């Protein structure tokens, strides 16, 4: 629903 | 500054600012052409209206859709639509923001090219991108695993995606979408006595199908119910005053989506391709891929459709496997919800086609970056 | 130099200068011819009296209308009227000003061309234009959406106009206007025991009609009422000194408009065509088209008619739809009131047909300027 | 006993015995209603005439067609027509002969039922039947591959048939026919200075369009010719005795078929549908289908139509493909010719709807025997 | 009483008498199923056609191939084909003839059994025998030392054979024959703008990919070659009339065989198996086997593959051994040419399965005669 | 500072601290790299997964072992493996521990040398040492007299050892282990109808074999038994949802180890090597060695062989000498259990290869020390 | 051009 | 009303 943590900043999956 | 997402669907175009959670403007992408010889010298009759305004006055026009089955036929008026969605609908110059476009899978190459070329040289936009109208929809539900089914008014295409990887050897397609239903519901209406021929009327039927139809949870069973008199009669009111009473032919239009044998086409309905597409994937995928049938598109707003699908898959998929049709409530805008994220997303900002790199390569560059 | 406009209906040809809000002259377009043996050198014996001057002396001469059912039967006599119009009622020079003319729709093409040729080769006016009476009448009401209904001196035409554009395939003519009612009113009065044969009577009957006739809000009741003892009777006095009383046959005259069977014509009344006209148009139009019924002309000046139309249209329209009849009490010149506007307006000033084009195209030019 | 076939279209109802090659009776399906007051007690001015004899005495009645655009509007009058057929033109017991009827495709199913019902419970015929008013026409030419265009006075409908199998998903239909052309030739006639308003007059115009019109093999070229001095003028003589000269508007009437814009309708001409119908079929079909355009119906009797239709198709069909219009000389009866051959067959007499079957399942049976 | 050989190839069947060096009748093994409703009583329509006749009516039919990837998945249909082969394609009652059948290696056991059990019971043939669809190909070319490479609409496999001795631990297989090339081509054909969905069309692409494709002698160079405009653009004329221009995608479709990465399949292309299969054989053979490849089947008729192999293997095998690609220009029937020479052989009349033997063993006896 | 023992078995690398009695981390030594295109910008897909993680997402990558037949083919991947087990699966820097590695007997010297070099010049460990995959297994069973037999996915080698004294002139070897059984099973499995090609499926078989196979006790008697249907037919369920029924072909896939003639290898089954490799020893030993056959490795866990060996051997050796098979039910790690023991023995604490020693001798030093 | 009794049973259905 | 007034009613709506 247009949120940041992983919807607007898709989850920090660099590692 | 910011970015612009304008899903250029075949029916209602959708445009809005990147990062929000709802598109700004939505209006039927049609172009008007007055035909009746006009004699009123004072009034300032415009040459050719376009947009919801041109939708308001259906009387004296010739509604010519510029997008047939996800491809573009008439360029000029289409260009006019862009010229209308930027200035009159948003009041923002195009060259002040990088823009994002959408487009169905498996479309003629020439379409992509003559889209970018017009996008760049005629509007001097800084950078442009065009993605798949399925992958975008997946970002709506946030998942990175599922099989989309976005089919809004012109196309229908499942695109399996296991783990951020596509499967280009399984993308199906179908020219059995929303628009063609309107044509079918028009014919089946002749059955009762009413008759609509002029495109101005053909527009009205859309204002009935979309608010009086429902997918039969079991066709052959229900069709025998309303055969004898029952409460399946509804009564819509035309914008003139004479009312119609579609008794039975309100759950016989959308049934087409699950039985193209009505319009004569050969490829079975989506309740078969979806299963018949999944099987093209490998074995070890089907476990969870069976569980995420993220739907989308305007043609997924029918009341029953979110259930006859589930009742069909398990009827021909292996029983001991579970099916979970994830149907979000506001799927009508899912395609645009996606882009409004993917553009504002940080990492993706590297993939744009800058005017810089285009101007030395020409429009032939879109083929690699998408 | 200003523009001229003479909406020469078949009865009282009205004429005045553009920009004015009231016609200058109004007069019965008749041509008088002495018939009896005239033996007196003293009288200023002419050969053809025209205008109300001729009207002022009926019993000595004869009466011949030059216009019969919206067409010009005889030309040379009509020619006198225009000539008498300019040099006596106006004293202005024709070539010194551009003029604007009027006409009913669906007129014989032969009428138009001669009306122009004469208007140039006998006056050499700068530019002349011919408008469709209904269209101008709308300009008077200031609207841009309605169905005109003009009737006077014998013609009756409904012309739907949605916005700027007029729908030519829905305009109905009718030879059932004021003239025949007068003729009918001459017949019915024979029952009571009166006689009227010579044209000099027709003027009397015309004046009698203009002030003692009203449209019944319901017919049979008025019949049933006036048949029994009642006070419908009204005493009128002839210009000689006699007195007559039209008890019942005072609403039977205008009722003909709603029942052509009183004269035998197979067509239906205006309360039936005006509806039967609308239904020729599309569906998205009839909404407001049902709500703008601007009337005009003399025959729409009867007392009761401002409502019998409203009651009737309701009877044969979808009930849930709304009806509004526009009836400006100064309608007796609406056909000409607009004429000023459609000539004073700025952008129109190019629509004219200067003498120059006529020289290089002949009379046939007007077929592309209406 | 033998079988009866009456293909009651919109104009002249045709009826005749099976096996024959020319119907017994042909007469305009009209229902006369006297309107004027009749005062002579001796002569038997009956209640309602019907048939050609009614057509004979035009000026006294109200010619009111019972059939409009394929569907049936008023029943009792229609019921008279059938009743006038069986007892005055044939004098045969209906209940002692199987009968076959025809009717255009895509008609309100409510019409079918109330047709076959009245066929049984008011005549007790042994077994009745309906059929596609186009398929029979194909039986006439003997072919089993082609696309019909039967367009007689009520409709215009193409029904492609490849090999004994119809294609119900590509069967266009157009509500535009001679009955509507007549009206146009009535309006355009007023251009000259004539007039026809009463239905009795209207029937005359239909008698003129027949023996004076012809289709321009090229429109703009031919029209420019008769604009200047030429001999395109003709001279018809009304039953009064006077004469008219339709100079130019003798090929502007039937031209409407190829340009419905002349009366505003948005749909395109038949040269479009006939092409735009074929393309709806598959690809392996269009080759021979492009070669067998069986025509039919009265409105295909115009002289120069058998060539305009060919030229137009070739203008938009692929060049290397060959077109060939098949136009038999006795097309004016093609429908009834076919229907005779149908009931004549032996394999077919099983298809009927036996009386007991109807008595077993009511009139709703025919919805599975079309 | 002569023997009879009818290779049941997975695409178009091939049958003919034993001994003679040419197959009698070839026709695509398909089964017709009418799908559109049928309304023409006297038409001589059947319920299901089969054979090249059922190939001619691509329009109305629906083609369900009975063979898929070298297995049989529709018995009743397949049963008709043999029946349609014996009677209505050769007119020879099979009782008077012992027959020979073919089938690909590594075929599901349940298939081969049921083949015999039908071939005996419902036909009453003296003796039947099923060979390997590769061993027969050798005996065609006479040479008894080679590595066959079958292909064409179904399976693709190699079977090394040194001296009449197979090597069952080196037979490969692949579901990558022309069937998917005909299918993959119809995918990227969309890229240009064309499209084909209905199975009636899927038998047209085959008519393109037959006479318009060629395998590049070197892939990457050809791409950049035909990338810039050149003389690779060809044309083809559909059986309707509109023509298409497959410029580049005529050497990309036939090149899937050498890079199955195009349709996602994992196992490397045939340019690697044919080498990789060899290495699974003993060391003291390769030094000779490399010199004898014998291609065969419908797939290997391209102006390409017949050569590029000889170039490709050299890049893998050691540069000292000699590579020779036998490729007779009649290989398209090689599988049946050989099968003919084997039945006419003299020392072979013992290995047959006598109808006697099948009795006391049932169909299970086939598993000792292969 | 304890020691490190990570056996690099050709299948599941077993690694764990020294001294303990259970391997810490086991996982299939696989390396996968994605083959399909990637459309997911945000999703941080790595480049090359490794370990059971890469086993988990089985359907997108292409598993590709680095070890075949106890040798190392690709190194970079192998480098990742050790890199993964040190850092990820154990989180212990290498230089803090001496290390111990294993390797089958008779492996190309080039393999062993590189192993040390990478174990030193990339991880900088204190001391590395390679052992023999048999003498470790012996130490696990505590005995000091036996003939090992290890076989898991690759080698299969007996190594008779009398008393701490090997017999290098009797160490047999055979490349006939679980790998080919897993490979052969997916070849025989085709005969029933299923099929598996891509290396994704090649793990499924390895599972089905793991828990649905057992070595017979008398071959033919089993065949005739399972032929006439009995309770042999089991049923496994794939990770998709369907189920397969391997009735008979569940005791052939294990029955290769005793009959290499099924994949045509030159050698004989292990029920004969273990007899041969004993005979190659002296004659004053066998009379004891017949009583100690330690087994080991993966492929010694069928519910069969553990007791079929004790049967077959006696059919060869003289009767009076008695057979004794040792098969502890945890052997599947015994190769590493022993490896743990040898690390702790204080005696062994000098037999290492110090980092110092490697410097002044290079990798070549590992030969004399092992 | 045509006849009254073009081939009946024409397709010869059995 | 007054035609002099209505001119602007059309003159303004003319653009
Ligand atoms: N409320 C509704 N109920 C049912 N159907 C609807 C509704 N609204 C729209 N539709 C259908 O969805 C279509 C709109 O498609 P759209 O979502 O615009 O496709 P795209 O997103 O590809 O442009 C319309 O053609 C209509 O048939
Ligand atoms: N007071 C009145 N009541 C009813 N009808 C009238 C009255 N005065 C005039 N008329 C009718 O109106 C007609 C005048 O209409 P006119 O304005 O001349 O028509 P046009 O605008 O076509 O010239 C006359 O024929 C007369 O019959
Ligand atoms: N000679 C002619 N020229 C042109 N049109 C004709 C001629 N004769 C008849 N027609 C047209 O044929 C029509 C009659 O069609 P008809 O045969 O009744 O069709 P249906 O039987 O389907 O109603 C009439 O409307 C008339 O306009
Ligand atoms: N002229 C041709 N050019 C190219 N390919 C062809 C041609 N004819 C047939 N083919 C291919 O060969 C296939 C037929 O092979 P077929 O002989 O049926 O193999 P099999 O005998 O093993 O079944 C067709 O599917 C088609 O794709
Ligand atoms: N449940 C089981 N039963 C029998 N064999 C198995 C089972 N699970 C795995 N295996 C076999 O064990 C093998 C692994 O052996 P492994 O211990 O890796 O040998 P090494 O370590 O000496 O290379 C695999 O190839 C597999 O075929
Ligand atoms: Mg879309
Ligand atoms: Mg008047
Ligand atoms: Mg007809
Ligand atoms: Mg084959
Ligand atoms: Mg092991």
């Amino acid at each position: 629903m247009g949120v940041a943590d992983l919807i607007k900043k898709f989850e920090s999956i660099s590692k | 500054t910011t970015a612009l997402v304008c899903d250029n669907g075949s029916g209602l175009v959708k445009a809005g600012f990147a990062g929000d959670d709802a598109p700004r403007a939505v209006f039927p992408s049609i172009v008007g052409r007055p035909r009746h010889q006009g004699v009123m010298v004072g009034m300032g009759q415009k040459d050719s209206y376009v947009g919801d305004e041109a939708q308001s006055k259906r009387g004296i026009l010739t509604l010519k859709y510029p997008i047939e089955h996800g491809i573009i036929t008439n360029w000029d008026d289409m260009e006019k639509i862009w010229h209308h969605t930027f200035y009159n609908e948003l009041r923002v110059a195009p060259e002040e923001h990088p823009t994002l476009l959408t487009e169905a899978p498996l479309n003629p190459k020439a379409n992509r090219e003559k889209m970018t070329q017009i996008m760049f040289e005629t509007f001097n936009v800084p950078a442009m991108y065009v993605a798949i109208q399925a992958v975008l929809s997946l970002y709506a539900s946030g998942r990175t695993t599922g099989i989309v089914l976005d089919s809004g008014d012109g196309v229908t295409h499942n695109v399996p995606i296991y783990e951020g990887y596509a499967l280009p050897h399984a993308i199906m397609r179908l020219d059995l979408a929303g628009r063609d239903l309107t044509d079918y519901l028009m014919k089946i209406l002749t059955e009762r006595g009413y008759s609509f021929v002029t495109t101005a009327e053909r527009e009205i039927v859309r204002d009935i199908k979309e608010k009086l139809c429902y997918v039969a949870l079991d066709f052959e069973n229900e069709m025998a119910t309303a055969a004898s008199s029952s409460s399946l009669e509804k009564s819509y009111e035309l914008p003139d005053g004479q009312v119609i009473t579609i008794g039975n032919e309100r759950f016989r239009c959308p049934e087409t989506l699950f039985q193209p044998s009505f319009i004569g086409m050969e490829s079975a309905g989506i309740h078969e391709t979806t299963y018949n597409s999944i099987m093209k994937c490998d074995i070890d995928i089907r476990k969870d891929l069976y569980a995420n049938n993220v739907m989308s598109g305007g043609t997924t707003m029918y009341p029953g459709i979110a259930d006859r699908m589930q009742k069909e898959i398990t009827a021909l998929a292996p029983s001991t496997m579970k099916i979970k049709i994830i149907a979000p409530p506001e799927r009508k805008y899912s395609v645009w919800i996606g882009g409004s994220i993917l553009a504002s997303l940080s990492t993706f900002q590297q993939m744009w086609i800058t005017k810089q790199e285009y101007d030395e390569a020409g429009p032939s560059i879109v083929h690699r970056k998408c």
